RNA sequence: CCCGCUUAAUUCAUUCAGAUCUGUAAUAGAACUGUCAUUCAACCCCAAAAAUCUAGUGCUGAUAUAACCUUCACCAAUUAGGUUCAAAUAAGUGGUAAUGCGGGACAAAAGACUAUCGACAUUUGAUACACUAUUUAUCAAUGGAUGUCUUAUUUU
DNA sequence: GGGTTGGGGTTGGG
């Protein structure tokens, strides 16, 4: 119907795009939704308290602003009772960026 | 630490084995389609009674012990362990099957399983057992699958058996796939 | 002998005539209680004067059988043992249970005590169960277990509940209960008198 | 006829190429380094209230690459819903309409819609990395099996 | 009334079953749901497939399948994919026809076997049907409905739905069983009399070792307290000690003693064994008769058992009266036939529980709950009785005696002393090791066969002047991995040979195998005989002697290798069949399932891969029906393969290296094939059909060369040749004797039961002994050479009839058992030769008369056994028949209803459907009257029936007479209404009714019927 | 199901038909007019087509077909065969239920055909009539096979691994030896 | 016909296998020891019937030329004589069981019992416990039940 | 560590 692409990137690659539709995932930072990645934290637009209580992990689809701030268009949470691995996720993202496999995730 | 292998490698290394070889592997499969056209249990004494003297009127008397025994029910299921590579028909014995039945319904005890199944069947309540077995479809697990290249009625045949049925852990399966794919790209 | 068998048949006919078994009616019991009115000869040997004709029981059996085949009032066939005629020729302790669940049937309370194994008479009314015995020894023999010494409390199990009981009823109540058993026992008498008077 | 894990963009490209080049074998099987019929995918399932559709209940699987539209089925003798979707309705009513990722096995044939055979709710982000890695691995396995 | 019709439509029959709410053909279902319209076009083939296919449904579902106009029905899928989706929709349910020979795994269904009905589901008709339905409705039509598709003139095949064979299917106590069958065939004999050395009387012998060897009785679950266990152990020790004080020699000498001249017989047998040269022959007959004339009578062994029990078991163990009753019933236990037996209730229900003194109760229920006490103590008394019998009476008989039945006596039982039977065994070994058997050393047998096939065993049945051997192959070698007896190994070859047998009726000889074929041949011959004008007839009868031992293995294997009726490869398919029984349609209580109408039978068949005209590859079955009534077939997923080479190997083995054991010494045949194998019955007929075909060329053309009819039939042994020209019979005897001389067999006893006489010198037939009779007495039949009508031969005395009936009565389901027994005992042999083409009307009446007179005597023991139990104590029958004289009403009910059913079946057998109904009614009443007259006249003299039942039976018979007369009196008016035109058979029926004057009474007919 | 196809003893059928082929061949061509013998040996033209009898009707399961090189692959438990078929009519006549692959066929009639090739002979196998009897889907892992489209190497391969293949390869070699010795 | 007691003595024979002894012309005789057996015993072919049997009659006016009834063992077959929808007196055949001792007075139309028993005895319904052909208990209803005497003599 | 499927019933021809 309507193809709204939303690739995934690491934290450093956020500084490489500087404005584009992407999807980034992170764990909530406990004290205007704000979540820590990986120690570097990122800030967002969603109402921090508005999300459900049990949810500990989040993934957002939206456009990245200048840096460290991202407007969230799509918000996903789940009660992840297990420690979210990160290095495997970074490997998966890098393989998505690989030339040998780029023809699978995104067009061109 | 263990070394895993998919269903394709198992089926391959099984169809290239001579009579008398046994082997075990570990798979990140999932179980499906517990068959039900056979009988779902058998009888056995406590002292490893090979043959149990059958009687009428539900009387029972073992021979490896030679005392009037309360008959014991060991339920044995048959199902299919599959993956993103293949499928294999396996047989599940008393302990594993009881573990499964208990995981799907914690009310029934790991030792009450066979009696529960037999009473439901003989009473005339199979629909409940059918739905209970249906609730296990596509349940992810970690299997220890054993295969043996035996021969029955002078006919060569391969048989697969399941030894350990454990809950799954995505954090390790992910690392397994990652290291395998790294090896695959590196060559 | 020939004369012996003749006299035997004659005496058996004189004592077999239904007129004798009617005026005396002695052999009437043997005739009736017989299977098919065919009495045996083993009852003839117990006679008094028949032995006087004796002057090997089967020998005398066959002799009487011959003396009867020569006769016609009686009958004998197949030289059998039995004989028959050829004509019909007809013509100080009692206690009380209490605290019973009200409305409970008589069966429960009566069987819980019949477990004793000895008879008794019980009258149930809402809790009050007046029980009486016919033997005095059974009271002391039964109180050894019905009065459970584990608790030393007079308790009986009925319908899933504990019920109390007393070991001795008052003496004035005992005399009144004796007079009440007389009332009901003499009530049988007035019943039967009315039954005799209705006509 | 074996299951293959892939993402929404791959479904879109496959169906596009199938509808563009009908000069293939006259069989319902698609063609992606082989003849596949089933698919496995983890994605954001959410209902799609269509217009006057009694037997079918259109769905949708958003994802970080594209977006597809699946169809569910319902029992004929009793106009109710399957188990795996009734559980999802219950869980969505509980949390207050917060759509979660699910892992779905679905059968796709050509010149017809894409049914959804089964799905299960997921509550662990490692499933996402597992699915991506499964996709890449099986793709490489099929490609090097073609050569 | 609800008679039996000869033609029925499956649609009509299905409408009667109450479980099915809606049944119809597929065409009307498609017109109802508006999937098509009569204004549309359909080719003739597809429209006929829509008209004949029948569908059924347990709920009225025409509404749910109504045409929804939301989307047109354009299908892009195949048929396999739709069927796969349906089977997936089924899920875990495990009984559906479209699910045979396949397994569902996940969302993928796989096929693993040969369901021969898939051809029907994946044909073009079902493709067009899917086009008509559309997928989303086809997927559920294959589940909600039962679809039978006609594939044969009347036979339907079920291709989708629930399997019909699924409609054909708190606890209590069950007393043990007395293993009587253990007493019969024991060939052992020890030095000193008694019981086996393995019995508990002789085990290593202290009550402790007794507890050790009686570990099955000392710890039963019926003994309340350990006190009772020890109390009973004491009695067992006293039993053992009393047993060790018996000298069996004196006991055997007292009651059942050897003959006075036993030493003479021992010397004669030893002499016959010693002499290497062949001894005399008639002396051997006299010796066998002198040996068989030494059987112990029933009273003699009964006294023996009573006397051995009286001083072996304490009196109070059972009670003073219980012991007496037990000793009294022991006789009945002795004199029962082979397949009869006693139940523990027979003893229990006549014993008392409060007579056993050593019983005890933990709770004192002897007064509170007396009934529960009686139950709990019966559960012990029954085990006591089973112990006594199965541990004292059975081993003593099995050890000291040999118990078996005579050849001609039937099922009666005979007891022989042990030494006498050892002598008979020796003499038989001698008389048998000279002709065909011979001893053998396991050296000569090849080891491949030795490890493949199992062995057999030998039994001997005493015969008038000789013996009768029997070979049994039931054993299997547990060791060496042989899990099937020899018959179970030859089953497949037997299937192939049955397929062969279906072709020997007219191709390579003159063989018959069943009464249907014989009756058909007789019908044809009677037709030709009536055509020619009923000339005089002659016949001849003769039979081979020991056929199975007269066939040469070489000629048999040669005839096998060079036959073309036996293909090279066969496939075996297994299926199952629902056929129509004899229950008439119940004109329309609301609980009538399938088994009320259909009989289930599981069958197998072997077909050939050729393009045979039977086209079994399409259907999967081969059923030859006798009427136009439907039947359903469903295939199964159990195919096999058989090859001519494997059958060749089996034949070579069983014809060369067949070794059988006896008394732990082995024997092996020298010529012939072993009788006792499933395969031999057809092999003998084939081998002899070849030979007789070689020598009977003149019969092939003697029907037109000179115009002479002649029938020649043969079972496995017996010949029968009816003809019109004596010269043909003479030529037949000459050719048969010539063939016998040429091939090495001879006819039994040289007894030729002919009809004429002739000089036996002009044909070198002096050694035969012709016997002249005027009625063909073939196998249990009496063909009358003046009217050529057939009927059976019945016994004449109550004893001869009783010798072959085994009563077995159980209080559980009397009502069904007795009715079925009467139904069978009537329809056993009468059903085949009741053909209206063979016999005339009077012939049929006479046949029914004599057969009923025989079957009443056959049934009588069942009634006398029924009266031995009072039913008033059983609520199940007293609630339904009353509390006084319940047996009388019960017996009257079962008699009446079975006689009515039999009359209906006879009317079904005699007439067609086109006949008027009043004729059928008159003949039904006539047969009912005949049967009831026989019954009443046979029972009016007995004692158990004399009082009150005879009144009921007389009333019923008088009623049947009145109804017959009334029907016969109204038929005249109904016919004189002129609305009906009579065919020839109805005119014949009318002629028979008016000739015998059935208006007044039956007096004119009984002379023509009771005359023998 | 594996045993049902196993019991057919296909190798006996192949041996008998091969025997009949060579027998009738050197029976019908004993003229030995060397001019006609040179005329007969032409490349890519069938020298002799022997139809099979009616007793050699075996069944098998189709595992893979190829329409351009008209190749068929069948199997039965242990062994699998690679053969040819005459034309597309062979397929279209046998009423397949769904598809050529994964279906149980019975061969009503097949035939041997002899070709002359480079420096040697070659004997092929051609299936002429089939019929689909049922569908079966059970991947059989056949250890060994024989190819009737690769000359002698197609059969002699895996000869050591089974007695029956050994005997059939021996008979095939004897047949081609007699063939090349008769005409040449 | 019912009830209680009782019913006897050495071997009629010793298959198969093993180990001893005695004389020999091939045999014989003496005495001893182990013992159902592939843990199981049951022959096969073909053909006939098959309700989960509380579910089923035109529940039945006929042919005194008919149907019943009559015998001291018992039963099952053969002949004589009576009766009018049921009642009592016979005669030839064939088979089966047979030690002895002891008992077999209510027979009844009532009368008398104030003897008895709320512990009498039936009959029904209800409730328990049982059921494969149980010999019970309590309640209600009901009135009769029991032991003795009178119409009575071992030629019984 | 399991595995045709063990039956129940017993008439009449051979
Ligand atoms: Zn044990």
């Amino acid at each position: 119907q309507e193809q709204v692409m939303y690739p995934r990137i690491l934290f450093e690659q956020m500084a490489q795009f500087r404005g584009k539709k992407v999807t980034v995932v992170g764990n909530v930072c406990n004290e205007s939704l704000v979540i820590e990645f990986g120690q570097h934290v990122v800030i967002d637009n969603y109402r921090r308290v508005d999300l459900n209580n049990t949810t500990k992990f989040v993934e957002i689809r939206g456009v990245v602003l200048n840096q460290n701030i991202v407007s969230c268009e799509e918000l996903t949470e789940f009660e992840q009772k297990d420690p979210f691995d990160f290095d495997t996720y970074s490997k998966l993202i890098h393989l998505s960026q690989s030339d040998k496999l780029s023809s699978l995730f995104t067009d061109q | 630490q263990r070394i895993y292998s998919s269903i394709e490698e198992i089926i391959q290394q099984a169809q290239a084995s001579e009579i008398g070889q046994k082997k075990e592997f570990y798979v990140y499969g999932n179980l499906v389609s517990i068959q039900m056209k056979n009988k779902l249990y058998y009888y056995r004494c406590t002292c490893q009674g090979k043959s149990v003297l059958k009687y009428h009127g539900d009387s029972f008397f073992c021979e490896s012990c030679q005392q009037f025994i309360n008959p014991q029910v060991h339920l044995m299921l048959r199902a299919f362990v599959q993956d993103s590579t293949g499928t294999i028909p396996v047989m599940i014995f008393d302990q594993q099957s009881s573990q499964l039945i208990n995981q799907i319904d914690p009310s029934i005890h790991v030792q009450e399983a066979g009696q529960y199944v037999k009473n439901c069947i003989e009473n005339g309540q199979e629909e409940i057992i059918r739905q209970l077995f249906s609730k296990l479809d596509f349940a992810r697990f970690i299997f220890e699958i054993q295969f043996e290249n035996k021969e029955f009625n002078n006919e060569q045949e391969i048989a697969y058996k399941v030894l350990k049925i454990e809950k799954e852990n995505i954090k390790e399966e992910s690392k397994y796939l990652l290291k395998k794919l790294e090896h695959l790209i590196n060559n | 002998e020939l004369d012996i068998k003749e006299s035997l048949k004659l005496q058996m006919e004189y004592y077999f005539c239904d007129t004798n078994l009617t005026h005396d009616s002695y052999l009437r019991g043997i005739i009736s209680k017989s299977p098919k009115n065919c009495v045996d000869i083993k009852v003839f040997l117990k006679f008094n004067k028949i032995q006087q004709i004796l002057k090997s029981k089967k020998d005398l059996i066959h002799l009487i059988r011959d003396s009867l085949k020569e006769s016609k009032i009686l009958k004998v066939k197949m030289d059998s043992l039995k004989v028959k005629r050829r004509f019909p020729f007809n013509l100080n302790c009692l206690i009380k249970i209490i605290n019973i669940p009200q409305g409970t049937l008589k069966a429960e309370v009566v069987l819980a005590v019949r477990h004793l194994g000895y008879e008794f008479y019980c009258d149930y009314i809402d809790g009050q169960a007046m029980i009486r015995f016919q033997n005095s020894d059974e009271q002391r023999l039964a109180i050894q277990k019905l009065l459970n010494h584990n608790n030393n409390k007079l308790q009986i199990e009925i319908r899933g509940q504990i019920c109390d009981v007393i070991s001795t009823i008052p003496e004035d109540e005992e005399k009144n209960y004796w007079n009440y058993i007389k009332f009901k026992k003499n009530e049988f008498r007035k019943f039967f008198f009315m039954k005799k008077q209705q006509k | 006829q074996i299951t293959v894990p892939l993402n929404c963009f791959m479904i879109n490209q496959i169906v596009k190429a199938a509808k563009e080049n009908p000069q293939a074998h006259s069989g319902n099987h698609y063609e992606w380094y082989g003849a596949f019929e089933n698919a496995i995918i983890t994605a954001k399932f959410e209902f799609l209230q269509s217009i006057n559709d009694s037997p079918k209940i259109m769905g949708k699987l958003s994802d970080s690459t594209g977006c597809i539209e699946v169809v569910i089925q319902k029992s004929k003798m009793s106009d109710e819903l399957p188990e795996f979707v009734q559980a999802y309705e219950i869980e969505l009513q509980n949390n207050g309409n917060r759509h979660k990722y699910v892992r779905a096995m679905l059968k796709m044939r050509k010149n017809a819609q894409i049914q959804l055979l089964y799905f299960s709710i997921v509550n662990d982000a490692n499933e996402i990395s597992r699915h991506g890695l499964d996709l890449c691995l099986r793709y490489l396995q099929r490609k090097h099996g073609i050569e | 009334k609800q008679m039996l019709t000869r033609k029925e439509d499956l649609l009509t029959v299905l409408k009667q079953i109450s479980a099915l709410k809606y049944v119809s053909n597929l065409y009307e279902f498609l017109l109802a749901t508006e999937k098509i319209v009569q204004t549309s076009e359909l080719d003739t083939q597809f429209q006929e497939f829509l008209t004949t296919t029948i569908i059924a449904s347990e709920q009225n579902l025409v509404e749910n399948y109504k045409q929804k106009y939301n989307q047109p029905n354009f299908s892009q899928l195949t048929i396999k994919q739709v069927i796969d989706d349906s089977i997936i929709l089924l899920g875990n349910k495990q009984n559906y026809v479209q699910q045979i020979g396949t397994t569902t795994i996940g969302f993928y269904v796989e096929y693993e076997n040969i369901n021969l009905s898939r051809q029907t589901l994946y044909s073009s008709n079902f493709r067009n049907l899917l086009n008509i339905f559309g997928e989303e409705d086809f997927k559920y039509f294959l589940i909600d409905f039962l679809v039978f598709t006609k594939v044969e003139q009347n036979g339907y095949l079920q291709v989708a739905g629930v399997c019909l064979n699924q409609y054909f299917s708190e606890n209590q106590y069950i007393y043990p069983e007395i293993q009587r069958s253990q007493i019969f065939y024991c060939n052992h004999m020890g030095r000193e009399p008694g019981v086996f050395k393995s019995s508990f009387f002789n085990y290593s012998e202290p009550q402790t070792i007794i507890k050790k060897t009686l570990l099955k009785e000392y710890q039963s679950k019926n003994f309340s307290c350990q006190e009772e266990r020890d109390l009973f152990l004491e009695f067992t020790e006293k039993i053992v000690q009393n047993f060790h004080n018996i000298n069996f020699n004196y006991l055997l000498k007292k009651f059942c003693k050897l003959p006075e001249n036993y030493q003479s017989l021992k010397s004669q047998v030893k002499q016959i064994v010693q002499s290497e040269n062949k001894a005399n022959q008639q002396s051997c007959e006299n010796l066998f008769n002198s040996l068989y004339d030494t059987e112990i009578s029933y009273k003699q062994i009964t006294n023996f058992l009573r006397q051995i029990i009286q001083n072996c078991v304490p009196n109070q163990l059972l009670g003073k009266k219980n012991f007496k009753v037990f000793l009294e019933k022991l006789y009945e236990f002795v004199q029962m036939k082979r397949f009869e037996n006693q139940k523990v209730l027979d003893y229990i229900c006549f014993m008392d529980v409060f007579d056993v003194e050593w019983f005890v109760d933990l709770k004192n229920q002897k007064f509170t709950q007396k009934r529960k006490y009686i139950s709990d103590k019966r559960k012990i008394l029954g085990d006591l009785i089973v112990f006594i019998i199965n541990k004292i009476v059975i081993p003593v008989l099995r050890y000291n005696f040999y118990i078996t039945e005579k050849h001609k006596e039937g099922s009666q039982i005979f007891y022989y002393r042990k030494p006498i039977w050892k002598l008979v065994s020796k003499l038989t070994i001698v008389k048998l090791e000279e002709e065909n058997l011979e001893k053998v050393e396991e050296k000569l047998i090849p080891e491949d066969s030795f490890q493949k096939y199992p062995q057999g065993k030998l039994r001997i049945i005493p015969k008038k002047g000789s013996f009768r051997p029997i070979m049994t192959f039931l054993r299997k070698d547990k060791q060496k991995n042989i899990k099937l007896n020899l018959n179970q190994i030859l089953m497949d070859s037997q299937l192939v040979f049955r397929n062969l047998k279906d072709m020997l009726g007219q191709k390579i000889g003159y063989s018959v195998f069943d009464n249907k074929q014989i009756s058909e041949k007789f019908a044809q011959f009677i037709e030709k005989w009536k055509n020619k004008g009923r000339p005089q007839l002659y016949y001849v009868t003769l039979d081979i002697k020991k056929c199975y031992d007269s066939i040469d293995q070489m000629k048999l294997l040669n005839f096998f290798n060079q036959s073309d009726l036996i293909q090279d490869t066969y496939f075996i398919n297994k299926y199952l069949l629902f056929q129509r029984n004899k229950r008439p349609l119940l004109q329309i209580m609301d609980n009538i399932n399938f088994p009320y109408y259909f009989n289930l039978k599981e069958r197998q068949i072997a077909y050939s891969l050729y393009d045979d005209d039977d086209q079994i590859l399409q259907k999967g079955f081969k059923e030859i029906q006798s009427d136009d009534r439907p039947f359903i077939v469903i295939n199964q997923d159990k195919p096999r393969c058989i090859t001519k080479d494997i059958i060749h190997n089996h034949l070579k083995h069983i014809s060369q290296y067949n070794v059988i054991s006896f008394n732990k010494v082995k024997f092996r045949q020298k010529r012939g094939i072993p009788q006792g194998l499933n395969i031999s019955g057809v092999l003998c007929s084939f081998y002899f059909g070849k030979l007789e075909e070689e020598y009977t060329q003149f019969l092939k053309n003697a029907e037109q060369v000179n115009g002479s009819i002649n029938l020649l039939m043969r079972l496995t042994d017996d010949y029968l040749f009816i003809s019109d020209s004596q010269q043909n019979a003479l030529n037949l005897i000459v050719q048969l004797q010539n063939c016998a001389n040429n091939n090495g067999f001879m006819f039994n006893d040289q007894k030729i039961t002919t009809n004429f006489q002739f000089p036996q010198e002009d044909y070198n037939l002096e050694h035969f002994k012709i016997s002249v009779q005027n009625e063909c007495q073939w196998i249990g039949k009496s063909i009358d050479m003046n009217t050529l009508e057939i009927k059976s031969i019945q016994k004449q005395t109550q004893q001869e009839i009783n010798q072959t009936i085994n009563v077995a009565i159980s209080i559980k389901n009397l009502k069904s058992q007795l009715k079925n027994k009467l139904r069978s005992l009537f329809l056993n042999q009468l059903i085949d030769y009741f053909n209206p083409n063979i016999n005339s009307f009077e012939g049929l009446c006479r046949q029914l008369y004599h057969h009923s007179k025989a079957t009443v005597m056959k049934f009588y023991p069942f009634m006398t056994k029924l009266f031995q139990i009072d039913l008033k104590k059983s609520k199940q029958y007293s609630v339904q028949y009353g509390k006084e004289n319940t047996n009388e009403n019960f017996l009257k009910d079962i008699l009446y209803y079975t006689v009515e059913d039999v009359c209906k079946i006879l009317c079904y057998l005699q007439f067609e459907d086109e006949i008027n109904s009043n004729i059928k009614e008159i003949f039904k009443n006539l047969y009912s009257w005949i049967m009831w007259d026989i019954i009443v006249s046979y029972l009016k003299k007995k004692k158990q029936f004399k009082g009150y039942l005879n009144k009921l039976l007389q009333k019923i018979r008088k009623s049947r007479f009145f109804y017959l007369k009334e029907g016969c009196k109204s038929l005249q008016l109904i016919l004189s209404q002129q609305k009906y035109q009579l065919n020839k058979k109805e005119l014949e029926a009318i002629e028979f009714i008016d000739l015998n004057n059935l208006i007044q009474d039956i007096k004119t007919l009984i002379p023509k019927i009771s005359a023998k | 199901m594996k045993l049902l196809l196993q019991n057919q003893n296909i190798f006996q059928k192949l041996k008998n038909t091969l025997n009949g082929c060579i027998k009738k061949f050197y029976d019908t061509y004993q003229d030995l007019e060397q001019m006609q013998k040179f005329e007969m040996i032409v490349e890519d033209k069938l020298l002799f087509r022997y139809s099979c009898s009616q007793s050699e009707m075996f069944s098998a399961q189709i595992q893979a077909h190829y329409l351009e090189k008209r190749v068929l692959q069948l199997t039965d438990g242990n062994v699998k065969y690679i053969v040819n078929f005459r034309d597309k009519g062979v397929l279209d006549k046998a009423n397949f239920f769904d598809t050529p692959n994964n279906s149980l066929v019975i061969i009503r009639q097949w035939s041997y055909e002899i070709y002359y090739t480079k420096n040697t002979f070659q004997i092929n196998l051609v299936i002429d009539e089939m019929r689909c009897i049922d569908i079966i889907t059970t991947i059989f892992y056949c250890k060994l096979e024989l190819d009737f489209t690769q000359g002698i190497k197609g059969i002699s391969k895996s000869s050591s691994f089974s007695n029956q293949i050994y005997e059939y390869s021996a008979q095939y070699y004897k047949a081609i030896q007699l063939l090349k010795k008769l005409l040449i």
